[PDB]
């Protein structure tokens, strides 16, 4: 249910530092995503999975 | 490449300023000025004259009194042998009475030296306070030094007289010396259970930190709108220029804030004022009310806790 | 007995509410300039809305000028001031640019407020700021170079001119700015001792902030004997406008 | 006015203020209900 | 928002980085490339921060999790990590944290720089931050570096990094006798003094008694003349603020860049030097 | 009924600009909130434990 | 009392209300962490049942 | 006193208001804070139950 | 302000309280039956 | 006459404030009084 | 006993500043006292008097 | 007299470009996801 | 499945100073995911693979 | 194709100057990298140790 007049968002919001807020906080929230899900059980760089390698070798 | 504005690259010279007149009822100033060419190349180049009546002459006598007073002590303790007193100066001091005295007047030779100095190094700084007070009178300002210079005496007043009294003995002032005075400082901490568990330590330190941060900033600022002129506060101040105007812009831009040229003295004079307001606060409160700051800090939920790496038996339980 | 509650944490949470009241005193004081703020909000609502923050502006203060000076306030009604500059884009937030030659727009760091038009003065009430050719009683320094016969060179090295008199503080004794009789044009101009440095050895003062060929219209003293606060600020502005305009390379990025 | 908004302005900015704030209080209760359904908390 | 005087001086370019891409402010921030850079390290550090605080040093299920502020720590990793990163949930956390803060530290003072730039003023605050900067990078790179792990780094929790200063300040006895310390304590404590006097003298002649004008440059001189026979002036008080505080930082990293990579017996004992000299 | 007339008084923009901040804040907040404690759906070996695998 | 709509003749109305909401919202924060920072605490009780006993 | 009303030709009216709200807030928070630190703490009194051993 | 925006000002802002009054008292009965707290 | 106010407006806001400012220790002592009967404090 | 021309008072201190610092000072005062009071064994609030209230749970 | 300068049209021109770029990341999103909730279950 | 007017991008930002930033966020990029990694099992430096050399010492 | 046109938008001499100063960085990053781990070749007694000469 969007409305038909909110193109009319970008006579409010500047786009430049509107796309540059998105770009800038997307990848800070993409860097914080992964290093939580790193730091618990769901890591997948040392789960051995497929094998572990400090083991072989 | 600029000019930095942090020597004086050409220094030019004029007859002595005598200073402004001052009203009937104040000495005369006393002392023919000199010029040094080397003070001259980071500041002013003249030195004196001085004013001295009552007050400061008083004071001074106090002062000297309570000094050499220090010092005869100090010599006395390495038997009068000057070479020895090189040797040990820094670790040398003059000991405040032993504890089974109290706040009794103790013996000349066990304690009596170290409170005569106390008493008349405190008159003699309490002199000096009205110094400072007389001299702003005279010239008609207001007295800004002498509030903040109080609250530097009431840190200094309650480390060596308030607290000592509160305690019921002068064996827990400071000693005279300047490693002894830093043994006293570690010893109060070791004895009150850890001084960094203190809040008006934490604030103290905050302050401390914050005036070294606000005359960086500031006088940073300022130097790098000298160009425009920004050292001269006063008339910036009146007559707001392009040095005010780009220094709050600066700031503005950098921070999100900004204050006034002269509303940034009024941020620096508190932040050094509230260092020692807190830190007499802080040593007020330590042995009279609490005697363990880390138990209290424990006992109020602020200690960290840590994984259990090493631990050892208690020898006294066993 | 056992309580709680102590005279420590008593006394803490009785700083903090010092604290925060001091926090709110000294923000009041910051908006004795500048304020109330310039906003697009100010221009749409007509004027109705003014944009303060918190805490809101103090009454105002006096200040008593010496010598019968007059009456500062502060805050103050400001007068807006047209900015010399046209938008580098329509979006809130952006820059400006200069109109005409940069060098001359009075905006950006060649910008500056307009200061009174007197001579700050003296204790006894003469003109501070003067020529050492008036204010007689001052010398150089013994060890130091006199810089009159100094030779003024821009910042790509070309000869400015020559250093024709020296201006001092008569309350504070030092130079703050030299006087450039300009070749070009014989006129003479204050040069702030804020943009010299000096090359002893060859009596030579270099100006980083200008070429040789922009000495011309550095703006000149209504009256060659004394310096108003108006014209010390449109000066110092002129040479400042250069770090950014005076060359191409200025404007930036590095990369 | 002192947004500068004219009446009709107001109006319409408020009936897509309004449309856009229920659509992402519709997108918070049924975050809600999976989050309840998958692991109820009270 | 801008200073009713602002408006006039937010001029386009002087950046070092970025030139129109992100030559603009937000409200009264200005941003341009390495506020674009700084906003990120920064966002990143801070929510990394609360991340550990949420899992805490053990996880978020054990007793020693806290989100009580002064409890609240982010530690490095063991010594025998060396220089090497540990994983997240040893000390890594903080080790990315770190690179953060400097990332965050560093670009701010180069935004700094552009700003400058745009004002056409001097360059002193910028430079005298990276006094600043460098101590920290002295107790997160330079120290532990020259030792060898970077788990010689101080946590990140608000008490916790005292019990660190406490610890390592006692690993030399009596840490008060370092020189650089007592050298460093001393700009700290002249630079306050200094800051009060300089504040005082400023309100107090701008704001004389009742009745009275304001003073002048000649009240100023004559007023410490008074009091102590010297006046530094104006100008030189300015000078002598920075020196103080840059002097206090600095002998700060000298003073803690010597205890372990320079120095490893206790304080006091340096000072032998002086008393086994064959003068006495 | 008269609740438009909100705009009148209240910036349209600088309301959005702050409802989105305040939005994206409070969201992050209550992530870590929930996740500090027994609700934690990171930690939970659930539905198994990845690193009891290997 | 009849007259106290004039109290936004002395009170700016536009900020009294954007002093309320940021009131109210610290406010609402400051309650919360109270509440569970004590036994009320309904995030950490194991109520209905305790999640990461079930893995 | 009958002329007490005076008081506002001498104090602004719209600085007492806002002071006194800024007053009975802070005071308002500092007092709760207080009894909460008292044997009178009504929220970890497990009082009508502990809902941390419920649980 | 005149007097009469006043008035349309106060009398909105009573009903928005009141009504945001309101959602308060209902969260605190919910809150109540399933946590009294007293 | 030194706020700016009338010798009537002085009259009336005060009327305004005491019947306030009655109405709000009203409430206070409302609050006091079932604190009373829930944690009599004395 | 008691001056009949001590009204001339006001005439040498600024009555707005004298009210003003008056209420700060009595409201100080006022909260110092009470944790004077607090911090003695006329403590109030801690003495389980009628009853001890965690006790009673 | 738009408050960021764009026109009516140019709102409506740079939402759509907007609308449809936005779209495809968050399509990315879910594929990503997919893949993980198939390679490694979380719930 | 991309926008045919997705050129216009650089109608909004300058595309020069997109390419300095561009290159130096993938240069501190390479350099944490390469950090990240060497902190896990998959460390390619310390894993005696394939074989320790200070165990031949 | 049109790669050289890159200098036409990027002033060369400060690019080899940041090539500089990063391959430098870089250069002592990998080293100080190497050295912390098995692979150092200068704590490794190979060929020898020499200090176990004395
Ligand atoms: C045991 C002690 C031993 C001490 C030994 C000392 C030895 C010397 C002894 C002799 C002492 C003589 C004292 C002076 C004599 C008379 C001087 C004089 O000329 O008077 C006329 C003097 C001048 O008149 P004027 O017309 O104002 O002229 C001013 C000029 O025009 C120019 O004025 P201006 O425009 O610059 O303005 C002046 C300035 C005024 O500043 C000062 O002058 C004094 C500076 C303070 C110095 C003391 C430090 C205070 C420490 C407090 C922290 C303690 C922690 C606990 C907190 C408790 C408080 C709750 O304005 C401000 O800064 C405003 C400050 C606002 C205060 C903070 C704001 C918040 C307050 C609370 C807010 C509400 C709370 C709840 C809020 C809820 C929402 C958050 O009268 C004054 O108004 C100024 C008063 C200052 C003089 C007395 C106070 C300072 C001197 C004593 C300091 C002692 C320090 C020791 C502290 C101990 C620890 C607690
Ligand atoms: C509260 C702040 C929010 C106020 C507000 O409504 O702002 C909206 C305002 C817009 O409203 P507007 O329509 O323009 O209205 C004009 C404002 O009313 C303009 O009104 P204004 O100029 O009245 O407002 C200024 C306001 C706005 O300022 C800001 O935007 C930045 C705010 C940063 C606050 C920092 C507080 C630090 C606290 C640290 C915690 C420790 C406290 C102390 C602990 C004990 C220490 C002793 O800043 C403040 O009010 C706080 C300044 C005072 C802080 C005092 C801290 C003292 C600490 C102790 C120091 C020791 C002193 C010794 C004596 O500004 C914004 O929207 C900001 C946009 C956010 C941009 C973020 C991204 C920036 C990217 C580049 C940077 C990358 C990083
Ligand atoms: C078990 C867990 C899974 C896993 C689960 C997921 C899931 C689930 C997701 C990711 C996502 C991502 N993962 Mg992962 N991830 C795993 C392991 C990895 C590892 C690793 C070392 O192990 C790495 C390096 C990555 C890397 C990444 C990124 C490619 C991506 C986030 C991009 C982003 O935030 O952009 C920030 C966003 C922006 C900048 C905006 C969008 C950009 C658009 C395309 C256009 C911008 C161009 C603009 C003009 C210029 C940009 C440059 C600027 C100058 C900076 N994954 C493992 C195997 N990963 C996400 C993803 O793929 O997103 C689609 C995602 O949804
Ligand atoms: C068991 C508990 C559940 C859980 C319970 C909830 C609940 C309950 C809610 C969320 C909501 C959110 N969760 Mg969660 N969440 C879980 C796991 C995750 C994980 C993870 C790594 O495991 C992540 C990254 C997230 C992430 C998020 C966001 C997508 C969203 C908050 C956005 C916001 O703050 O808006 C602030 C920003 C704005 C208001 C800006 C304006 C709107 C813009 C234009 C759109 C932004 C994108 C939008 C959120 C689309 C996502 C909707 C999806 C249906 C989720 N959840 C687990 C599995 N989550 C909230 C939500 O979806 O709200 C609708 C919410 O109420
Ligand atoms: C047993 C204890 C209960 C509990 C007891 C209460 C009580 C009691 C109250 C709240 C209130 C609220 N709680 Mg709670 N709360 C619980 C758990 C949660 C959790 C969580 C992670 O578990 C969260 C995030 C919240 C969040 C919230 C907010 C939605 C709301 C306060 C917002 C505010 O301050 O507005 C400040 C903002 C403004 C004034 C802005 C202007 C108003 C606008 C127009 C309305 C905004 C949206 C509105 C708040 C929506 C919800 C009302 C419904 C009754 C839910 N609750 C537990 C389960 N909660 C309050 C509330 O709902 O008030 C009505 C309240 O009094
Ligand atoms: C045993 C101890 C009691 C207790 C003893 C008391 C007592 C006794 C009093 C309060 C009062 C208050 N308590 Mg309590 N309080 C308890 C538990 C709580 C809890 C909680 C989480 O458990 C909360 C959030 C509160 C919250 C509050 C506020 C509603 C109120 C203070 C408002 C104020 O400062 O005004 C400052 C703001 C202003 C002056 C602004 C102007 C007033 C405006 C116009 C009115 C705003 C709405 C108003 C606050 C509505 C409440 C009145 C009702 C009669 C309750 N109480 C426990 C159960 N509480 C006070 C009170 O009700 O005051 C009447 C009071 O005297
Ligand atoms: C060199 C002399 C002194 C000094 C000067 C100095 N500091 C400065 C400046 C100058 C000239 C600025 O221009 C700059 C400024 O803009 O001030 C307003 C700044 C500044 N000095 C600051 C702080 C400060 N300076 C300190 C010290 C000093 N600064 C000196 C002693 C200290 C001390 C002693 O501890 C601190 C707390 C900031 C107010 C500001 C720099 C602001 C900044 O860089 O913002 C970007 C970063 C953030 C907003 C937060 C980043 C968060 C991180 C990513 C995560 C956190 C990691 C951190 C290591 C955790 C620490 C946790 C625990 C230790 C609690
Ligand atoms: C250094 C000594 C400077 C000095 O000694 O200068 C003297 C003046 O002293 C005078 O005013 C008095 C000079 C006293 C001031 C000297 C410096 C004091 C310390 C200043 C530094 C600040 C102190 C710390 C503050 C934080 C020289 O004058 P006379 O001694 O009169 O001799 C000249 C005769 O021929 C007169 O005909
Ligand atoms: C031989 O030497 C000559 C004569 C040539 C001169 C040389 C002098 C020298 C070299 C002196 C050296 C001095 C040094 C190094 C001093 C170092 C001092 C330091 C570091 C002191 C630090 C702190 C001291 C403090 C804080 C002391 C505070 C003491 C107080 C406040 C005591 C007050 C006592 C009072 C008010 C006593 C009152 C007596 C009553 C009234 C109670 O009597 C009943
Ligand atoms: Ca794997
Ligand atoms: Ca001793
Ligand atoms: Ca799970
Ligand atoms: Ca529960
Ligand atoms: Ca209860
Ligand atoms: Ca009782
Ligand atoms: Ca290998
Ligand atoms: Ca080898
Ligand atoms: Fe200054």
């Amino acid at each position: 249910t969007m409305n038909a007049n909110l193109y009319k968002i970008w006579l409010i919001l500047d786009p430049r530092r509107v796309l540059v807020s998105i770009v800038a906080f997307q990848i800070v929230l993409g860097l914080l995503i992964h290093m939580i899900v790193l730091s618990t059980d769901l890591n997948w760089l040392d789960d051995n999975i497929p094998v572990s390698y400090q083991a072989l070798g | 490449p600029e000019y930095q504005n942090i020597f004086t690259a050409v220094q030019v010279r004029a007859p002595a300023y005598p200073g402004v007149p001052l009203p009937k009822g104040n000495l005369p100033r006393i002392g023919r000025p000199i010029f040094s060419y080397w003070l001259g190349k980071i500041g002013d180049a003249q030195i004196g004259p001085i004013y001295l009546g009552l007050t400061g002459t008083l004071s001074i006598f106090f002062g000297l009194v309570a000094i050499s007073i220090i010092g005869f002590n100090m010599l006395a303790s390495v038997h009068w042998d000057v070479f020895q007193f090189l040797k040990h100066f820094f670790w040398l001091g003059l000991e405040p009475p032993p504890p089974q005295y109290g706040l009794r007047i103790p013996p000349l030779s066990e304690g009596g030296w170290w409170l005569m100095a106390g008493l008349f190094l405190t008159l003699s700084i309490l002199l000096w306070w009205v110094r400072t007070y007389k001299r702003a009178e005279a010239l008609g300002m207001s007295q800004h030094l002498s509030w903040a210079f109080a609250a530097a005496i009431f840190f200094y007043l309650v480390l060596g007289f308030i607290r000592p009294v509160m305690m019921g003995s002068w064996a827990k002032a400071v000693p005279f010396g300047i490693f002894p005075h830093l043994d006293w400082t570690a010893a109060f901490s070791i004895r009150y259970g850890n001084l960094y568990y203190n809040p008006f330590h934490m604030l103290s330190i905050a302050f401390l930190y914050g005036s070294a941060l606000l005359f960086a900033m500031h006088g940073a600022t300022i130097l790098s709108v000298s160009r425009f002129g920004g050292d001269r506060e006063i008339d910036q101040i009146t007559h707001r220029g392009t040095a005010a105007e780009r220094a709050a812009l600066f700031w503005r831009w950098t921070m999100g804030f900004n204050v006034t040229m002269e509303s940034i003295h009024r941020w620096a004079w508190w932040c050094a004022v509230l260092t020692v307001i807190t830190a007499g606060i802080g040593i007020l409160l330590s042995g009279t009310v609490v005697d363990n700051w880390y138990l209290w800090a424990v006992k109020h939920g602020m200690a960290p806790a840590y994984p259990e790496v090493v631990t050892a038996v208690n020898p006294y339980e066993t | 007995i056992t309580h709680y509650i102590d005279a420590a944490q008593i006394t803490i949470w009785a700083f903090w509410l010092f604290f925060f009241g001091l926090i709110i005193y000294l923000r009041r004081e910051d908006k004795r300039e500048g304020y109330p703020l310039d906003s697009d909000r100010t221009e749409r609502s007509g004027g109705r809305v003014k944009v303060v923050g918190f805490p809101d502006l103090p009454d105002p203060k006096t200040f008593v000028l010496p010598h019968n000076g007059g009456t500062v306030v502060a805050p103050r009604v400001e007068a807006p001031v047209a900015v010399n500059a046209t938008p580098f884009s329509p979006a809130p937030g952006s820059p400006l640019v200069p109109n005409g030659d940069p060098m001359l727009s009075g905006f950006g760091p060649a910008a500056s407020p307009d200061r009174p038009k007197h001579c700050d003065l003296t204790f006894e009430g003469l003109p501070k700021i003067v020529p050492m050719r008036v204010a007689k009683e001052f010398s150089i320094a013994e060890g130091d170079p006199d810089p009159r016969g100094m030779t003024v060179v821009g910042l790509d090295g070309e000869v400015a001119g020559t250093v024709s008199d020296v201006w001092v503080d008569r309350s504070e004794p030092q130079i703050r700015y030299l006087e450039v009789e300009v070749a070009a044009n014989k006129k003479k101009v204050l040069l702030p001792i804020g943009f010299s440095r000096f090359d002893k050895k060859a009596r030579k003062v270099k100006v980083d902030a200008i070429k040789a060929a922009h000495f011309a219209n550095v703006p000149t003293l209504s009256n060659p004997d004394q310096v108003t606060l108006y014209e010390e600020d449109k000066v110092c502005a002129y040479y400042a406008g250069g770090k950014l305009y005076a060359t191409a390379e200025r404007a930036g990025p590095l990369l | 006015s002192l947004t500068g908004l004219t009446d009709d302005e107001a109006k319409e900015f408020h009936a897509i203020f309004m449309q856009s704030m229920y659509a992402w209080f519709g997108l918070v209760v049924i975050a809600h209900l999976l989050a309840w359904l998958y692991r109820p908390w009270l | 928002a801008m200073l009713s005087f602002e408006k006039k001086y937010r001029v386009r370019g002087g950046t070092l980085i970025g030139g129109d891409l992100f030559d603009f402010w937000v409200g009264p921030f200005y941003v341009g490339f390495f506020g674009v850079v700084g906003f990120c390290f920064t966002l990143l550090g801070v929510l990394l921060i609360v991340w550990g605080a949420t899992i805490g040093p053990t996880g978020p299920t054990s007793d020693l999790q806290t989100y009580n502020l002064w409890r609240i720590s982010i530690a490095p990793p063991d010594l025998s990590y060396g220089l090497r990163m540990a994983p997240l949930t040893e000390g890594g956390l903080w080790q990315i944290i770190t690179i953060c803060a400097a990332g965050a530290f560093i670009s701010w003072a180069l935004r700094e720089v552009e700003i400058c730039r745009k004002l056409g003023i001097g360059f002193h605050v910028p430079f005298a931050f990276s006094f600043a900067i460098g101590a920290y990078l002295v107790l997160v790179f330079v120290r532990p570096l020259l030792m060898g792990a970077w788990g010689h780094g101080f946590p990140y929790g608000i008490l916790s990094h005292l019990d660190w200063v406490s610890n390592v300040g006692y690993q030399f006895l009596h840490f008060h006798y370092n020189p650089a310390h007592m050298l460093a304590i001393s700009f700290f404590f002249t630079n306050c003094l200094a800051l009060s006097m300089h504040g005082s003298l400023i309100l107090s002649v701008t704001n004389p008694q009742k009745g009275e004008p304001v003073k002048t440059s000649e009240h100023e001189n004559t007023f410490f003349r008074d009091i102590v026979g010297y006046s530094i002036g104006a100008l030189a008080i300015h000078r002598l603020g920075l020196f103080l505080a840059l002097s206090a930082a600095f002998w700060s990293a000298v003073c803690i860049l010597i205890s372990g990579p320079f120095w490893t017996r206790g304080w006091p004992e340096w000072w032998n030097w002086w008393l086994e000299l064959p003068l006495w």
